[PDB]
């Protein structure tokens, strides 16, 4: 995955399991959650951005 | 109080159908009905109604008609004031009712 | 009818289930 | 009624003795360290 | 007939219920002169009380021990007026109402703000969208067997089993 | 007509209205003319 | 006492110990997100269980968990 | 240190003050040095006047103490607060900042309390855990 | 302090919170401090014990009481002219006119008539005078002490059970269906061959002749002997006077079908073999399971292979087993929503099938048979749901439960929560807009526009019965029907003299009203369904709140965040579902006592015209029987429905106050308190007092709990003083 790429969130737990985000950034310093990812649809918090994993994120 | 004050005299507003006075008969219904409703508001919380809220998003995800506006369970303050509110509508207007066709019939 | 002497008799029926009921609630309590 | 005197006996002592007895009794139990 | 009732046409309790409507309305008629407007009023709703329980009475409908009708629902062609006809044109109507609130809501998930298409309705493109509905059981039926209408359950949100 | 005016015409409440007093008065013309349909007639 | 858990998750934002009324959290040094710096909970004897932390978090699932157990005095910010 | 000596804001007294519980089980006090006497909210309610110069008040919870120094900090710019716990047999304990550094800023020699090494999802059922002292986190 | 001394956690609590979790905790015994499964299993077994002669006791005692303050022994002679007595009254705080009114019954002293109908039921079993009564208080009160001595010894050492023994499927369910089911029917039948059928003809059975006494004159050679129709033979004549030699027969197995035409309940040798044939039917189950000799099947392997192989099950059944061993929670929802399901038609089938003697004119007695056992029925499915909820929040594990039939449920949790809303939301709109519809077209003066469909699925089942009112001829109505010649010789005459006799409540005439109460029952049952079964699968998570589980079964929220979390665990979606519980048995009960007032008083068409509208069951139902029960005391005196008519006002009272918890919550309350805890510490003369545990207001879901209490006990007790005195008022 990169910047700019569509990607389907599989942490269980998320608000957006399953649903469609936009990568905004990829760190490249060894941070748990590297892979920022912005949302659309809003939470129940207001919040519409969040990080991840590489394994919690698939390209479609 | 219940039985020559209550029962006596709401014998007017039940006994109105079929009269002039079945609107104060309909009312009466429809205050009690309102009453009513208003304590699912009163007794609930949110986080139930966000779940099942939840559980309607998905039947309406499954046939893509989702709305863009995310639906959401009512504010536990605005829980509290539509509850007040229909409990008054309902309750006044049942009081409403039963004096209007009373008095109506019987001054 | 019922006389004083059956009466009696029940009600000594249900002291010794009340010492047996005591006795299970003492060894439910541990 | 046989022995008729058996409810003016045991009814108020069921309904006044034995809950003020228990009461004071769970009280103790309660409120002790 | 069917479930051991009779004919309204034919039912004596539903003419006594006729006739003490009637009279109910007379005994008002009674209290005012023939010219007045409230006569007018009152004989008018004599008439349509009459042309409702002959109309009633003449539509085959099944009247049972109190003198109203009674209508059967279990799928027979004789009484298939009763339920099954108005139950085909609400489905008509609702399965309208179904598709173009759907077609509005794929066509603002496209626009700049969704939202305010939501809140501020386009209303020509809504009007189009109200005018498709004529022939919403075929249009549906294709977005069906089209992958169209239904999502797959990886694309769409659950919670944690 | 201005474009601010109908736009506002064309909000939730106000269409909202509009229609649900169209479709009572079609509902309610339907009855006027047509009344007491407790059935199809066939 | 109130249990009050910090997952990895945080991102240091520091929000939960702003949010905090008791002083219950802190922010330390850590190497796992951007900010380098994550929460953490040493004064939990003083946590009234409010979860204005929990509000505060910014995560999707929070990244800080208030999980009510026993009550004390401090606990159910009793004055008296 | 809490010095006891340090005068306190002007007030005069109300019915929200400090209980018995304050004199039996603990007390809180909050210090504070103002530039100028001005006028604050208690957080018992009423309007008291902080002197110039430094300030002693005592509290019957650890929040209400953290309730004033939020309004002082927010309002006032005062920073320099200082909150301790107060026992019956005299025993003063410091409080807040605890290190001196206030909490939301970083300070070397923190240690994480209560830190997951895992996402929140990663709990364990209780069925896992049940008759068995594990703990839910793993 | 160290009241709870389960849980160390609330014996730690300062404040009056400790007193009220640990009485609300202290059967909870999984939860409670070091509790290994062994001793929570043997702790749960005296416990049962300890229930079951709580449930003795509580049978002596209603025994003791009516052989000696009742009037038995008279009533067995009038049964149809004598008031029961439950039991004596000593109330000092009467006057005198409420002596007066309270002494009825044909004794001298102020007594309560029965409303359980134990009279009715001892007489058909026949007992006969006082003494019987007193011998069967003895006993239940020995077989109570000897099941507390039990409860104790099972908890002695070496008498406490193992695991392995609790754990024992087979055993257990070939004992209890063959010995506990089985058997006791079998002796059960006995005791009506050998006891209840001769005192119903006129002869004394006892234990000091019932060895000499044969229950029939062949003996039993003819059960020996094959011919075991002899025992059909001679059955009761239709002149047969109960309890009386006068028209008896000497049959002890028929099967004649119908009712006894004097007493109007099932003939008692009907009885006899129904409970002869379920013993033999549950002893031939009762051999089913391996135990310990080769024969036999294993439970674990008949779940494992019931996998459908097309896969649309996923993994079937597998892991079942063990889900269901290890979790004592899923067993009582499963044995919950059985009894359920058992005590609804126990209250259906008792009151259109009653097998008591003269107890189908005992309207106040049948009324609140229904309505005892239904609101008995509402409360065990809510229980059955909320502890399978309990079992998916601490006993669920999901790898043991791979693509289970019980994964699949939570895999598509979502699909039946909808749909259990549509079919909700579809059930409610179109039965309250009928009802509305109606409402409003009578007031408009015009009933004939009234919107009412005839019944007629449930018609064409009373018709396949055999009811001939409505002209169906289908099945059991017709003459020339296979079914119809198949039973002809065995029950049809009987079954259809009863069912084409109106003067029973075998299959009542049913209408519009009838329809529209049904679809309302349909929309009750549906949403309290909906309520129970999104609060049992959103138990350990949801969108809102996905770590759920870590939380428990009840917790209060969690917090204002996240748009707000009131109410969001699975303990308070019983607490919703226990209103919903109230209205749909509040409705059942309704339909049935205003169905049943009307058939009794000879104008069931009041029924049939104002069923429709909602403005007829409150003013001729609500409105017109509560007369009777509001002047049981009066400005002009009083008489003995004064007592309902006090506990119908105790009632709404408390049902009211139960509001008080519902709406109000905490912080008022807590504010309010430590004003009052400000005004006790700074009064003279009463600070010398001191409280031991600090006072603070309820808790949030103790709030909740609290409010629901009163709510229900209103609800109860409102009800029930209405519909014993109307129906006395009425009727008695
Ligand atoms: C089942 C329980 C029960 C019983 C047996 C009684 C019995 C009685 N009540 Mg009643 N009462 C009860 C529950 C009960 N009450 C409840 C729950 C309430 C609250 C609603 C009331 C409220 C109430 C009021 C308001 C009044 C009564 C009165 C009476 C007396 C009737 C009139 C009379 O002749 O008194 C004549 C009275 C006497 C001759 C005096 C008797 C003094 C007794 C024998 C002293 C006993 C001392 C004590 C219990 C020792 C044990 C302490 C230990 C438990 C710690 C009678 C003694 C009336 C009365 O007279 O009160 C005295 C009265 O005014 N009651
Ligand atoms: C675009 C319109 C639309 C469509 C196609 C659906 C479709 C569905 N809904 Mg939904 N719903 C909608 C609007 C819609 N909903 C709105 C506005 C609400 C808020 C009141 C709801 C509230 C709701 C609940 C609470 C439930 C459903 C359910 C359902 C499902 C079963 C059908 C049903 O029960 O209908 C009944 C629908 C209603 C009672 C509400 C409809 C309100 C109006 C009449 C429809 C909106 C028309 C709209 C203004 C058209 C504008 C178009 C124009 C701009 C061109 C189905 C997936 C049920 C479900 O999960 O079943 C599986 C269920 O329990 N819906
Ligand atoms: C889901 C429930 C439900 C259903 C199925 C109906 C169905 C009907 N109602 Mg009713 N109604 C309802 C709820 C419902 N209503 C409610 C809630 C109220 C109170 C607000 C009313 C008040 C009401 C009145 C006052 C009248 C009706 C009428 C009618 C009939 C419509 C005739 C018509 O428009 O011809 C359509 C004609 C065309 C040419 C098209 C039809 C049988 C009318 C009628 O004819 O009664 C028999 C009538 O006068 N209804
Ligand atoms: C033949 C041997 C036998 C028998 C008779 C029993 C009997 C019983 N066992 Mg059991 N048990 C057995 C062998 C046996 N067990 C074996 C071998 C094991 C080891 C594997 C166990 C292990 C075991 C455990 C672990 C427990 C029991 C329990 C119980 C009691 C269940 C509660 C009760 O009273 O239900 C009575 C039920 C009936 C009489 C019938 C069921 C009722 C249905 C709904 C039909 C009734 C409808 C009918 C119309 C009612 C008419 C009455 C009306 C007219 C008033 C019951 C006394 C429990 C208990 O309470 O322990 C003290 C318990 O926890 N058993
Ligand atoms: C849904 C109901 C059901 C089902 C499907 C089963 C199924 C089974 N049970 Mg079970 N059981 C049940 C209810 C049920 N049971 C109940 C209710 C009870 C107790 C009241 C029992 C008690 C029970 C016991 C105690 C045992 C079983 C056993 C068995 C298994 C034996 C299979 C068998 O008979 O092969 C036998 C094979 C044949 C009969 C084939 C016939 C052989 C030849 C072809 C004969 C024909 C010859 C010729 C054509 C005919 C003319 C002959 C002429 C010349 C004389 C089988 C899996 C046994 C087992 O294995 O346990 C696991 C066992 O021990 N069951
Ligand atoms: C035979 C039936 C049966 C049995 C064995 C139990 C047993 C239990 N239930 Mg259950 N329950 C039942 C029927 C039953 N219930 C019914 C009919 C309902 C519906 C009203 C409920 C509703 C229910 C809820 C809502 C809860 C329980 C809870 C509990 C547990 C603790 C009870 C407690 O602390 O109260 C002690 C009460 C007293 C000492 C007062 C006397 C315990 C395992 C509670 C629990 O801890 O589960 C997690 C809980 O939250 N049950
Ligand atoms: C008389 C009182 C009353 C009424 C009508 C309802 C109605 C409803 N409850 Mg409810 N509830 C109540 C009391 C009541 N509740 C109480 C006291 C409690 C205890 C706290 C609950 C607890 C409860 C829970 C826990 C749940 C419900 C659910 C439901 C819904 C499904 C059942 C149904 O019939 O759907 C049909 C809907 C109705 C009959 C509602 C009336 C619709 C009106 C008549 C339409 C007309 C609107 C009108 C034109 C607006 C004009 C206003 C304008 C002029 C200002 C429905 C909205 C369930 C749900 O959401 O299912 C999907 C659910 O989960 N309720
Ligand atoms: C899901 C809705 C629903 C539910 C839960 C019930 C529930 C019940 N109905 Mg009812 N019923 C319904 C819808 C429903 N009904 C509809 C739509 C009609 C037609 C008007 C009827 C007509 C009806 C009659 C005539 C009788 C019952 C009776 C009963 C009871 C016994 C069971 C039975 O006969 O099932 C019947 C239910 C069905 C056969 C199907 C219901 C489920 C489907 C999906 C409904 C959808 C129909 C659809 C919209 C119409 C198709 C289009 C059509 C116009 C061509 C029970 C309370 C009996 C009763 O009152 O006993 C005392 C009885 O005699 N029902
Ligand atoms: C949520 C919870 C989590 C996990 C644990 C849990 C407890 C398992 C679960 C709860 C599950 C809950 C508690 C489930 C509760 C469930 C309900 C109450 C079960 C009712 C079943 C009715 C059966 C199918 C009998 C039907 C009659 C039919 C067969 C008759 C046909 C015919 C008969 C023979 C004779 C003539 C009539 C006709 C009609 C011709
Ligand atoms: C070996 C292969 C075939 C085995 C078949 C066994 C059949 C069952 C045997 C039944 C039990 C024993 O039966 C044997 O003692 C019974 C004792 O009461 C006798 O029964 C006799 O006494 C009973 C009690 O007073 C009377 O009710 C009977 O009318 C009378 O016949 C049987 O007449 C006799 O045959
Ligand atoms: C029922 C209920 C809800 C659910 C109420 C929903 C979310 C609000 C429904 C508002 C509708 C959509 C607007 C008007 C409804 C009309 C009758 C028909 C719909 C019109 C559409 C075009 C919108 C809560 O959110 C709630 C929150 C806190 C405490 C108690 C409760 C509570 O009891
Ligand atoms: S719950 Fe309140 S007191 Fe406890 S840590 Fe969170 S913010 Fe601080």
């Amino acid at each position: 995955v990169k910047r700019g790429s569509k990607v389907r969130i599989l942490r269980k737990e998320s608000y957006w399991y399953q649903d469609i985000g936009t990568v905004a950034t990829i760190d490249t310093s060894g941070i748990r959650y590297p892979v920022v990812v912005r949302f659309e649809k809003v939470s129940y918090s207001g919040v519409n951005t969040n990080n991840f994993s590489l394994d919690e994120v698939v390209e479609v | 109080w219940l039985r020559d004050f209550l029962w006596a005299q709401a014998s007017q507003v039940i006994q109105s159908y079929g009269s002039a006075l079945s609107a104060y008969g309909l009312i009466f219904l429809g205050a009690h009905f309102i009453w009513a409703f208003s304590l699912m508001f009163l007794f609930s919380g949110r986080g139930y109604w966000q779940e099942l809220i939840e559980s309607i998003v998905w039947a309406h995800n499954k046939l893509n008609v989702a709305p863009a506006i995310q639906p959401r369970a009512l504010s536990i303050t605005q829980g509290r004031a539509v509850g007040l509110a229909h409990y008054l509508l309902g309750g006044i207007g049942t009081t409403w009712a039963f004096f209007l066709a009373r008095i109506i019939s019987v001054g | 009818m019922i006389s004083d002497t059956q009466i009696f008799i029940a009600l000594i029926l249900a002291l010794v289930s009340l010492v047996l009921a005591i006795r299970l609630g003492r060894a439910l309590y541990q | 009624m046989t022995a008729a005197y058996l409810p003016s006996i045991l009814v108020p002592i069921i309904g006044l003795i034995f809950p003020g007895l228990v009461m004071a009794f769970a009280f103790i139990y309660i409120e002790q360290d | 007939d069917v479930a051991g009732l009779t004919p309204c046409g034919e039912s004596k309790e539903f003419a006594r219920r006729l006739d003490g409507s009637v009279k109910k309305l007379q005994t008002r008629l009674k209290k005012y002169e023939a010219g007045t407007p409230p006569a007018l009023a009152l004989q008018k709703q004599i008439d349509k009380t009459k042309n409702r329980f002959d109309r009633y009475g003449k539509a085959g409908l099944l009247c049972g021990t109190d003198g109203l009708p009674h209508l059967i629902a279990d799928g027979r062609w004789s009484h298939s007026g009763e339920f099954v006809i108005p139950g085909l044109f609400f489905l008509y109507v609702a399965g309208w109402i179904g598709w173009v609130g759907r077609s509005y809501v794929l066509f603002a998930r496209t626009a700049d703000k969704p939202t305010e298409k939501e809140i501020i309705i386009d209303v020509p493109v809504a009007l189009s969208f109200v005018s498709t509905g004529f022939i919403w059981p075929f249009s549906a039926f294709k977005e069906f067997t089209s992958g169209n209408l239904i999502v797959p359950a990886d694309e769409i949100t659950v919670s944690p089993r | 007509m201005d474009s601010n005016f109908l736009k506002y015409l064309s909000t939730a409440p106000v269409l909202f209205t509009v229609w649900l007093s169209f479709t009572a008065s079609f509902i309610i013309e339907a009855n006027r003319f047509f009344p007491d349909m407790l059935y199809f007639p066939m | 006492s109130h249990s009050v858990k910090v997952y990895d998750t945080c991102i240091g934002c520091t929000q939960c110990v702003r949010a905090c009324p008791c002083d219950v959290l802190e922010m330390v040094s850590w190497d796992g997100c951007k900010a380098g710096q994550i929460a953490s909970a040493p004064r939990t004897e003083d946590c009234i269980g409010c979860k204005r932390c929990e509000t505060a978090c910014p995560t999707d699932f929070l990244s800080v968990r208030v999980y009510l157990g026993g009550e004390t005095t401090r606990s159910m910010g009793l004055a008296y | 240190t809490l010095n006891l000596q340090i005068p306190s804001p002007t007030f005069e007294g109300s019915t929200g003050g400090w209980l018995r519980a304050a004199e039996v089980e603990e007390k809180y006090a909050i210090t504070w040095t103002s530039p100028k006497e001005q006028v604050f909210e208690m957080p018992t309610g009423g309007a008291a006047i902080m002197r110039q110069g430094e300030n002693l008040l005592y509290l019957a919870r650890k929040e209400q103490c953290l309730a004033l120094a939020t309004q002082v900090k927010n309002s006032f710019k005062i920073t320099d607060y200082k909150v301790y716990r107060i026992f019956p047999s005299g025993e003063v304990q410091y409080l807040h900042p605890k290190d001196g550094v206030f909490p939301e800023k970083v300070n070397a020699g923190r240690v994480g309390v209560g830190n997951v090494s895992h996402s929140i999802g990663k709990n364990l059922n209780p069925a896992q855990i049940k008759f068995t002292s594990k703990s839910f986190n793993g | 302090t160290k009241f709870p001394k389960f849980s160390q956690a609330l014996a730690q609590d300062p404040a009056t919170r400790r007193i009220w979790y640990g009485l609300a905790t202290a059967h909870d015994l999984e939860s409670h401090d070091g509790m290994t499964e062994e001793n929570l299993y043997q702790k749960i077994f005296a416990s049962h014990f300890g229930h079951l002669a709580v449930i003795f006791l509580w049978t002596s005692g209603n025994l003791f009481h009516l052989a000696w303050q009742g009037n038995f022994e008279q009533w067995v002679l009038n049964p149809l002219k004598v008031k029961p007595i439950a039991h004596a009254i000593w109330d000092p705080h009467f006057g005198q006119p409420a002596v007066k009114a309270f002494t009825k019954g044909g004794v001298s002293y102020p007594v309560n008539i029965a409303t359980s109908g134990v009279y009715h039921w001892w007489y058909t079993i026949g007992m006969r005078s006082n003494t019987d009564l007193y011998a069967g208080s003895l006993f239940l009160l020995f077989l109570a002490g000897v099941f507390l001595f039990a409860g104790w010894l099972h908890l002695q050492p070496k008498f406490r059970p193992g695991l392995s023994w609790f754990k024992n499927n087979e055993s257990r369910l070939n004992h209890h269906l063959s010995g506990l089911f089985g058997f006791s029917s079998l002796a059960w039948s006995a005791h009506l061959i050998h006891v209840a059928i001769p005192e119903a003809r006129g002869q004394h059975v006892g234990w000091d002749n019932f060895t000499k006494v044969a229950p029939h004159p062949a003996g039993l050679q003819p059960f020996f002997s094959g011919n075991w129709g002899v025992y059909a033979a001679a059955p009761d004549t239709t002149n047969h006077i109960f309890g009386t030699s006068e028209g008896a027969g000497t049959a002890i197995l028929t099967f004649l079908g119908g009712f006894h035409p004097q007493t109007q309940a099932l003939w008692l040798t009907d009885i006899a073999h129904h409970h002869l044939a379920i013993g033999v039917v549950f002893i031939f189950a009762g051999h089913m399971y391996r135990t310990n000799w080769g024969i036999g099947h294993s439970l674990k392997e008949i779940l494992d292979a019931h996998r459908p192989p097309g896969g649309r099950l996923g993994a079937g059944h597998k892991g079942i087993f063990e889900t269901l061993t290890n979790s004592l929670h899923f067993q009582l929802g499963l044995a919950l929503a059985s009894l359920g399901v058992i005590t609804s038609l126990v209250a259906q089938h008792m009151y259109a099938l009653p097998s008591y003697a003269f107890i189908a004119k005992d309207y106040v007695t049948q009324s609140a048979l229904y309505t005892h056992h239904q609101y008995i029925a509402g409360f065990l499915m809510v229980g059955a749901f909320a502890h399978g909820a309990i079992f998916f929040v601490r006993d669920y594990d999901p790898e043991q439960n791979k693509n289970n039939v019980l994964a699949r449920i939570l895999d598509h949790k979502e699909a039946i929560i909808s749909h259990l809303s549509w079919v909700s939301l579809f059930l409610g709109f179109h039965t309250l807009g009928i009802y509305v519809h109606n409402d409003v077209v009578v007031a408009f003066g015009t009933p004939e526009k009234q919107i009412l469909v005839e019944p007629v699925f449930a018609q064409w089942i009373q018709a396949s019965s055999g009811k001939a009112l409505y002209g169906f001829d289908v099945f059991l109505s017709s003459s020339n029907s296979v079914a119809t010649n198949a039973s002809s010789n065995i029950w049809l005459p009987g079954w259809l003299e009863a069912i084409n006799s109106g003067k029973n409540s075998l299959f009542l005439p049913i209408g519009p009203g009838d329809f529209l109460i049904h679809h309302a029952i349909a929309l009750a049952l549906h949403t309290t369904t909906l309520i129970l079964v999104k609060g049992a699968l959103d138990a350990r998570g949801s969108k809102l709140m996905p770590d759920k589980k870590d939380f428990g079964y009840s917790f209060p929220c969690d917090g204002p965040g996240r748009g707000g979390t009131c109410d969001i665990s699975a303990w308070d979606a019983f607490y919703l579902s226990m209103f919903w519980m109230l209205n749909t048995i509040g409705w059942v009960t309704f339909y049935w006592h205003w169905k049943h007032v009307t058939i009794w008083q000879g104008n069931a068409g009041q029924f049939n015209e104002s069923s429709t509208y909602i403005m007829g069951w409150l003013r001729d139902y609500l409105w017109l029987n509560s007369s009777p029960l509001i002047n049981g005391y009066n400005p002009f005196g009083m008489n003995s429905l004064s007592v309902w008519s006090w506990m119908f006002l105790f009632g709404h009272l408390i049902w009211a106050t139960g509001f008080m918890f519902l709406i109000s919550w905490r912080g008022y309350w807590q504010e309010l308190i430590e004003t009052l805890v400000w005004a006790h510490e700074r009064t003279p003369l009463a600070n010398l007092v001191r409280w031991k545990d600090k006072p603070v207001a309820l808790s949030i879901v103790q709030a909740r709990l609290v409010g629901l209490i009163h709510f229900t006990a209103g609800y109860i007790f409102t009800y029930a003083a209405f519909v014993i005195a109307s129906t006395t008022g009425k009727f008695g």
